[PDB]
């Protein structure tokens, strides 16, 4: 009993040690996604900025009056569709 | 030896002033006990997209300065300095910081943009920082501002699918652990306690072509009616989504500086009107539900001025003698819809009402959506009967309206509304047994193509399939109507061999040219349909 | 041979703690695989938002790839065109 | 052997190498690189403590009464390389160890073991005189001011401490033993005559565990969470490790090594009285001796954590970190499970 | 040693390989017949794929590619040997070869000689501009 004492022992000490170092890198691995997760924000805060400043362009309206009038697109007649199927 | 016991006990004494030392710092002085804080991180909202690709409202980063007041009583002399980058009396900036003076936290100017924000740092006044909080932005303007709402300055959703779908769009925050000071600036950004949470991207069954449509032949048919105000819905019928909605006057959501509540008022979820002659296919429906009538049943409704008890029952047309149901529908007969109910009895009828979703709820959940009212009975009063059977005396609102028309247009499958876009084929409830169903899409079929009816409500190259209404609005304090005040409804469906879109339009009040429904929600029937039809894929079927 | 259930009840706590707790190992599993993820949706958004950048540029300054939005959106021919349909 | 003093020890040992790997992970990986640096060297100054404590029970203990002298010796030898420049390294304000490569040794533990046996030699001798009075200061007057000439007030205090209460043990006066005390305590304070809040800065230890204790809780909050810790606290693995066990464990932990210090020490000295009605008058002094200076290291140790008393950045026996303070404590644990094995040569 | 495919061309400097990484050999001029490919800066990582993958997915309409083109927007531009321009747009290239597929195969079997282009950039079909 006195050898296996000192196995479980030693055992408790390697677990508490394992438990320690994983506790630490579990808070190692939350700086990192919390790294990952603000560099996504700043991504997706780029983004927005590139969609209100392109919003104002791009315009239903506008976009119609430009096919209209500088490529003369037209609406298309479904008389002459080429329906497949 | 008794030197072992004194050193025995006097290691036990200076053990148990410890112990108690411990114990009370520990349990008793806990509430009582600058060096570390634990501060939480925000979240972004979620992106709400249309049925394919389209973002519809998203988060874009603004520079927003705030101050730690703590930090800036050092600034005594320098508040009449700062109040010049804000555009304040510097007496009233020194008022305002006075009074929250014990205030930690306090934000100075929001929605400013960076370059102004690096300007008035550049004053470097101890305490102000810029941090970049993130507005909500919406690409489709006014266009489908009531269908999504907005959220207000504290990121939070006020109306529409924002207010709707905070627990979905708005994600949790997370937590962090900084090493704060006493006048509260970081040093170090101490281990994050729990991260935040990204938000969901909810995609939207509303089709922002179908929507920019709708809104821009509604706003035509408003300036060329001259009337108050007007909505209108799409409603795919398989499925049961929204594909397009709109309502007039509209509200500019990103810029809302004097916005009366008016234009705020979604009148296709607040509004209610009773359909009137609008629900005559239901009652058709009921009908040959039955089993006792048949389409090819001859109605005589002379002379077109039916008298119930103390009530005239009074009719549009009186120059017709004998009318089919078919000619009921098109003559939008009060006469013969009566007789009918009566013959029929309103039990049925209400029940094929609360079947197909009219005056009930939907799983829609947006703020002031009304309910509507269509009374139920033990008995049947004559006169509750005949209003009923012509629509007056109830109250429905335009979207279970649509969806009521949606369902006919399914072959009676009424499904649940879903504006958020769906993945699967829904199965709903057959509320209507499919002969029934085909047959009312051929009465309707032939009274928007028959002369006498809509002429102005036939879409080119497609088998519509719509009927007419007319309401006669509620005036309050006065018991009944307001005078000369009509809102004039269309509805329906295409294309009638196998429909896959539905409509409700309502204009209110247009006192200029007339206040019928074919005469003026026709026209925007059949622009509306064809567009919707032409974008939405589908085979012609007239040439 | 007393001792023995307070090791036993320690090494079971710590167990617990290993392999449930907000230490488990499980839990770093579970944010390798979440910053692995996260990481590829960086790339992917990355991308996106940099064409989409691209093509902004190409909007103020052009107008023949207006026609794609003006096409898809509308549904717009020009007058020496036909659709061909598929349904 | 002696199976209860064993297994708290190994306990007090094992508390130790686990509070140590959660206390300093933060420090190594910033300041050292591989987060595991000061663990890892702490398990081998484990292996080789234990490897000396066999040796020590190895070795017969008539050899300490006969070959102390060059113990003390090469003590002296230490004990002058300590101060002299370019052997050693002058950090935190003070010169303490000398440097054979990867392993620094502090001389303070292995001066006082040697003192404390000849202390035992010599009172084996003249427990019954003022020659003898004198006699004893010579023996650690010394140690006292070379001591405290380098920048080192808990080991001078400890040795006092010790030698007073080891004498009391073993032939005490009425008042000419409260004569020699204040002589003693009148030189340390003339070598304090020749030689005499702050959170934002390093002095965030005198407040930190004292707020820590206060959101410490009755059942404490798990391993390695404590939020008192990471970068908060330079060589906390050394002075504040108890500290660190108190946010780890509770109150629980934090009494249930208190009172197994309190155990092991009593057991030390209760050891030392089998060995005084054993008739090894020597083996039961040095016993008395270890036991006092375990318990005043100690004592010293929980009340600079606790608040009570100045700052002393002192280790904790078996539970800080420092290859030289684990030595010696096995090496003295050696000593102890030997007196046990002569005392039971008879009983067996 | 690996050996670099010469199996597109990077505008008229470069050559690319079926990984597309860019090199440039001894001799430049000697391939006229190899497919021209254009592409922003950041792009020899992906139109040398797409225009492998295009021409396995073509090759049973008979068609070979001639030059292939991306705007930085990533609208793509394909020319082929007959011609004839194709417009294939943005995004849902796959599914709009599909669909170009299945719409020649149906209504443009022996149309091949009155296109002036082919505009894939539509959510549902097509358009043909006709030349005289």
């Amino acid at each position: 009993g006195s050898f296996l004492m000192l196995l479980l022992y030693i055992g408790l000490l390697l677990s508490a040690i394992a438990v320690a170092y994983s506790t630490y890198w579990n808070r190692q691995l939350l700086n990192s996604l919390y790294s990952e997760l603000s560099v996504r924000d700043k991504a997706q805060a780029e983004w927005g900025r590139l969609i209100l400043e392109q919003s104002t362009w791009t315009a239903h309206s506008r976009i119609e009056s430009l096919a209209v009038e500088q490529l003369r697109m037209r609406v298309p007649d479904p008389a002459e569709v080429r329906m497949v199927a | 030896p008794w030197r072992f016991c004194v050193i025995v006990g006097l290691l036990l004494a200076m053990v148990g002033a410890i112990v108690w030392r411990i114990v009370d710092l520990h349990v008793i002085d806990h509430d009582f006990l600058r060096s570390v804080r634990h501060i939480a991180i925000p979240a972004h909202r979620g992106l709400i997209t249309d049925r394919n690709g389209e973002p519809l409202a998203v988060s874009t980063p603004v520079t927003t300065l705030w101050a730690n007041p703590k930090e800036l009583m050092t600034a005594k002399e320098r508040w009449p300095q700062l109040a010049a980058a804000l555009g304040q009396d510097t007496k009233l900036f020194a008022d305002r910081i006075e009074q929250n003076a014990e205030r930690e936290f306090i934000y100075l100017v929001r929605g400013l943009t960076p370059e102004q924000g690096e300007g008035v740092i550049a004053l470097k006044v101890p305490g102000v920082y810029s941090i970049e909080e993130f507005r909500r932005f919406y690409p489709a303007g006014e266009v489908v501002a009531h269908a999504v709402g907005f959220t207000d300055v504290d990121d939070r959703g006020r109306e529409g699918i924002e207010l709707a779908f905070d627990e979905w769009l708005a994600g949790v925050p997370g937590k962090r652990q900084v090493l704060k000071d006493r006048r509260g600036r970081v040093i170090k950004d101490v281990q994050v306690t729990k991260n935040a949470k990204p938000g969901k991207t909810l995609a939207l069954s509303i089709d922002l072509r179908l929507q920019y449509l709708a809104h821009r032949e509604l706003r035509n048919a408003l300036l060329e009616n001259g009337a108050k105000a007007g909505s209108l819905v799409i409603m795919d019928v398989k499925t049961g989504e929204i594909l397009a909605m709109t309502n007039q006057p509209t509200y500019n959501p990103n810029n809302r500086r004097n916005l009366q509540p008016a234009a705020m008022r979604n009148r296709a979820m607040i509004d209610v009107f009773e359909p009137g002659s609008t629900v005559k296919p239901f009652s058709m429906s009921a009908a040959l539900a039955s089993g006792r009538w048949k389409p090819s049943d001859i109605v005589d409704v002379y002379p077109g001025t039916l008298q119930i008890g103390r009530y005239t029952i009074r009719d549009v047309s009186r120059n017709s003698r004998q009318l089919d149901l078919t000619g009921i529908l098109i003559k939008s007969s009060n006469v013969g819809i009566s007789k009918i109910a009566f013959d029929i009895g309103a039990e049925s009828i209400y029940s094929v009402m609360q079947q197909v979703g009219l005056g009930q709820d939907t799983g829609l959940g947006f703020p002031g959506e009304r309910v509507g009212n269509l009374p139920n009975h033990r008995k049947w009063p004559k006169a509750e009967t005949a209003t009923l059977a012509y629509g007056y005396g109830l109250s429905v609102t335009a979207i279970q309206l649509a969806h009521a028309y949606a369902a006919l247009a399914n072959d009676g499958k009424s499904v649940p509304l879903s504006m958020t876009r769906v993945d699967r084929v829904p199965d709903g409830v057959q509320v209507i047994s499919p002969e029934v169903a085909s047959t009312v899409q051929g009465m309707l079929q032939q009274v928007v193509e028959a002369q006498g009816g809509v002429f102005r409500a036939q879409v080119p190259g497609y088998h519509a399939a719509g009927k007419s209404g007319t309401a006669r609005k509620v005036s309050v304090g006065t018991k009944g109507y307001r005078e000369n005040a009509y809102r004039s409804l269309f509805a329906g469906f295409a294309p009638a061999t196998d429909p896959r879109i539905a409509m409700v339009v309502v204009i209110d009040e247009p006192s200029k040219a007339g206040y019928f429904g074919g005469l003026v929600s026709a026209p925007v029937f059949s622009k509306v349909m064809a567009g919707a039809l032409r974008l939405m894929n589908v085979p012609p079927d007239n040439l | 041979y007393w001792l023995f259930v307070v090791l036993i009840l320690a090494l079971a706590g710590l167990q617990y703690r290993l392999w449930v707790g907000d230490g488990s190992l499980a839990q770093v599993r579970d944010l390798q695989k979440q910053i692995a993820d996260q990481h590829g949706e960086n790339e992917r958004l990355l991308e996106r938002n940099r064409i989409l950048e691209a093509e902004v540029a190409e909007l103020k300054k052009g107008t023949e790839t207006v026609e794609e939005r003006a096409r898809h959106e509308l549904g717009m021919v020009k007058d020496g065109e036909t659709l061909y349909q598929l349904a | 052997l002696d199976f209860p003093l064993l297994a708290g020890c190994l306990a007090l040992l094992g508390l130790g190498l686990v509070m140590v790997t959660s206390a300093s992970s933060e420090v190594a990986a910033a300041q050292s690189g591989n987060p595991l640096y000061f663990s890892v060297r702490h398990l081998i100054y484990l292996v080789i403590g234990l490897i000396s404590c066999g040796l020590t029970m190895m070795v017969p203990m008539a050899t300490w009464q006969r070959w102390g002298w060059k113990l003390l010796l090469v003590a002296f030898g230490l004990l002058v390389l300590v101060i002299t420049p370019g052997i050693g390294r002058e950090v935190n304000g003070s010169m303490r160890w000398i440097g054979f490569g990867l392993f620094n040794i502090q001389p303070s533990e292995i001066a006082k073991v040697c003192v404390v046996i000849f202390m035992a030699g010599y009172l084996i001798r003249r427990q019954q005189s003022w020659m003898g009075f004198f006699k004893p200061f010579v023996v650690l007057l010394p140690m006292a001011g070379l001591l405290l000439r380098e920048p080192d007030f808990g080991a001078t205090v400890v040795m006092m401490g010790a030698a007073a209460a080891m004498l009391f043990l073993g032939g005490v006066g009425l008042f000419r033993f409260g004569l020699m005390v204040l002589l003693a305590v009148g030189a340390v304070v003339l070598l304090i005559q020749t030689q005499p809040a702050d959170q934002f800065g390093a002095g965030y230890q005198l407040s930190q565990a004292l707020i820590a204790f206060g959101r410490g809780g009755w059942l404490g909050m798990g391993l390695g969470n404590s939020i008192q810790k990471q970068f908060y606290l330079p060589e906390a693995h050394t002075d504040f490790v108890f500290a660190v066990l108190a946010e780890e464990l509770g109150i629980v932990g934090a009494l249930a090594t208190v009172a197994l210090f309190v155990f092991v020490s009593l057991r030390a000295l209760y050891i030392g009285i089998w060995a005084e009605q054993a008739k090894q008058f020597f083996s039961a002094y040095v016993a008395y001796g270890l036991a006092f200076l375990w318990i005043g290291q100690f004592l010293i140790n929980i009340g600079v954590n606790v608040g009570l008393l100045p700052t002393k950045g002192l280790t904790l026996p078996f539970l800080s970190y420092g290859g030289s303070s684990l030595v010696i404590c096995c090496a003295c644990l050696g000593m102890l499970l030997r007196i046990e094995w002569e005392r039971r040569t008879h009983l067996g | 040693l690996d050996e670099q495919l010469p199996i597109a061309r990077w505008g008229d400097e470069a050559l690319l390989n079926n990984q597309g990484q860019a090199f440039t050999p001894k001799e430049l001029a000697n391939y006229e017949h190899l497919p021209r490919l254009h592409g922003p800066q950041r792009a020899q990582q992906q139109v040398m794929q797409q225009y492998q993958l295009l021409s396995q997915l073509l090759r049973p309409l008979g068609f070979s590619i001639a030059r292939l083109e991306m705007s930085d927007r990533g609208g793509w531009a394909l020319t082929t040997a007959q011609g004839v321009e194709i417009q294939i747009g943005r995004d849902h290239v796959v599914d709009k070869i599909r669909r170009f597929v299945s719409i020649y195969d149906k209504a443009l079997k022996d149309q091949i000689s009155n296109i002036a282009r082919i505009d894939l950039r539509y959510p549902n079909g097509l358009a043909v501009a006709w030349r005289e």
